[PDB]
RNA sequence: GCUCAGUGAUAAAGGAGGUAGGGGUGCAGAGACAGCCAGGAGGUUUGCCUAGAAGCAGCCACCCUUGAAAGAGUGCGUAA
């Protein structure tokens, strides 16, 4: 079944400068600027030829744990910085609407309260329709657990899916009537 | 593919097997296709009028509903096994395909039967067309010369 | 380790599993065999539903073939104190099921269908059990 | 999810995944085949 | 040199690519495996049974054709 370890190498266009240190690579781009934090053990350095380069000290299967993984915090925040991340959510059921009041977004799923959500840093939110939520982001982290807390209210029900769900989910709709004999 | 035919598929067609001059009933046809959009009065007369060419076994009959109230349909052969069952002169199959045998059919039997169901069968010659029907027949109980 | 057995004076002393010494035999009949790793008192309980088992995941087909055979009574005391020896029938009787002796056979299948035959008639056997193949 | 001791893996959509030294199954298909402990 | 369990300072059948060492085998740049895209057909709506069951209650049968590929066929599903 699944194959073996491989690279995808994600640098330049120069949309994305890397500054490494000690044990803290920065990135920037035309949108802002990450920091991320990594263990010893470990080396990384810029390229002339134009591609974030990453070694590791030995062979051990416990050394792909780490050089297998470092590989992606380097990229992730590449096309982060360049390309930028939107999730679009939509919601389902009467009553159900999305309407912003500045930094803050406030939402009415069936609760007697509108429950009101804040905006963090390096991260924004939109909403064109009542029925849309998209949310740009740097990253992959933020913009992705934001979108765990927006969904963590109320998710779509295995009846009819109603509340918050991500954009082309397919909840799957089941049939709730039982006792029925085939 | 040397048989042309592959087109469009899946557009909410029905399927049956009614009988050459029988679709007149209410409890048979009825259900079938009725909440679909087909008019129950319609068809039948439209259907026992092409098969009265051969009214006495059961054709294929294709149903296609459209956006309106019209529709439309094709004439299809027979199927295979109770084509096998007139010819063996039998009406049901066996219980136990090989171990009990209710009928023999000749050569000239199965080639008839592929030529008059060739229109229907996805082959190129006619030595396959008959193969084809012919394990039909060892299925129903009913060996070949 | 049982099998259909005859009417007769059968009421003896118990025993004792002793060493691997006696049980050691191999591949006969059958493809694929299994044996054990462990002495143990196999009851008449265990070897039909472990054989039942073995054909219950085939259905009309192969043979299956027993190369063993219980002995060695079992008495058990009701609840009373110890005035004598038990009966020999309360329960049921068993036998020993000493290592390097072969247990079940399948052949006359497929490779795979023989593999899992044998899996559950494993799990019926209160003793762990070893599969082996053949050579 | 079923506790269970023996897991093992229900139908061709469990990836059956070991989280905390716990082997968990997680099936997209049926929850029903979703088990915690084994 | 291994374990990184604090197991070692209790405890089984069974279950899991947690993991070290040695040997061997299958597929493999007439390019395999994971993933992505597309196809997955016709008779056989098969026989029997059933109010009905047309891969998919159950029993028996489980061959053939057109092709690069496709089994009268796995799981879900419909009264069908």
């Amino acid at each position: 079944k699944e194959s073996r370890i491989g690279k995808q190498p994600i640098a330049v266009p120069s949309n994305v400068t890397i500054a490494l240190e000690g044990q803290d690579l920065k990135v920037k781009g035309p949108l802002g600027e990450l920091a991320l934090t990594y263990p010893r053990e470990v080396e990384l350095t810029k390229e002339e030829s134009g591609f974030l380069r990453v070694k590791k000290t030995v062979e051990t299967r416990r050394a792909n744990q780490m050089h297998g993984l470092f590989r992606t915090l380097t990229d992730n925040m590449v096309v982060g910085v360049s390309k930028g991340f939107e999730k679009k959510l939509i919601l389902v059921g009467v009553g159900y609407r999305a309407t912003v009041d500045g930094k803050e977004l406030v939402l009415n799923l069936g609760f007697s309260h509108p429950v009101k959500m804040q905006i963090p840093d390096s991260l924004k939110v939109k909403v064109e329709e009542n029925t849309r939520i998209t949310v740009s982001g740097y990253d992959k982290s933020e913009i992705g657990q934001f979108a765990a807390t927006v969904r963590k209210w109320r998710p779509p029900e295995p009846y009819k899916g109603k509340g918050v769900k991500y954009s082309d989910e397919i909840v799957r709709r089941k049939e709730g009537k039982a006792g029925k004999k085939k | 593919a040397p048989k042309p035919g592959k087109a469009k598929k899946v557009i909410g067609v029905i399927k049956l097997a009614l009988e050459a001059g029988k679709a007149t009933p209410a409890p048979p046809v009825g259900p079938a296709l009725g909440s679909k959009g087909v008019n129950i009065m319609a068809f039948c007369k439209d259907y026992n009028a092409r098969t009265a060419d051969k009214p006495g076994f059961v054709i294929p009959v294709e149903i296609t509903v459209f956006d309106d109230k019209s529709f439309t349909f094709i004439l299809k052969t027979p199927p295979a096994s109770v084509l096998l069952l007139k010819a063996s002169g039998a009406e049901k199959g066996s219980k136990d395909p090989q171990m009990e045998k209710v009928g023999k059919i000749t050569i000239d039997q199965l080639r008839g039967i592929a030529t008059e169901k060739l229109p229907d069968l996805n082959c190129t010659t006619i030595e396959s067309a008959m193969r084809i029907i012919a394990g039909t027949a060892a299925n129903m109980g009913i060996d070949i010369d | 380790m049982l099998s259909p057995k005859r009417t007769r004076f059968r009421k003896q002393h118990r025993g004792r599993m002793k060493g691997i010494s006696y049980r050691g035999n191999r591949i006969c009949f059958g493809r694929y065999a299994l044996q054990a790793l462990e002495p143990a008192w196999i009851t008449s309980r265990q070897i039909e539903a472990g054989r039942r088992a073995m054909t219950r995941n085939a259905r009309r087909g192969g043979k299956i073939w027993v190369r063993i055979f219980p002995d060695k009574p079992v008495t058990v005391r009701p609840a009373e104190t110890r005035m004598g020896s038990g009966k020999g029938s309360p329960e049921y009787w068993v036998a020993v099921v000493k290592p390097g002796r072969i247990l079940y056979e399948i052949s006359g299948v497929a490779e795979n269908i023989a593999r899992r035959a044998v899996a559950i008639a494993a799990s019926k056997m209160p003793i762990r059990t070893q599969f082996i193949i053949s050579g | 999810m079923k506790v269970r001791s023996s897991v093992k893996k229900m139908c061709e959509f469990c990836k059956t995944v070991k989280r905390r030294g716990r082997v968990y199954v997680i099936c997209s298909s049926n929850p029903k085949h979703k088990q915690r402990q084994g």
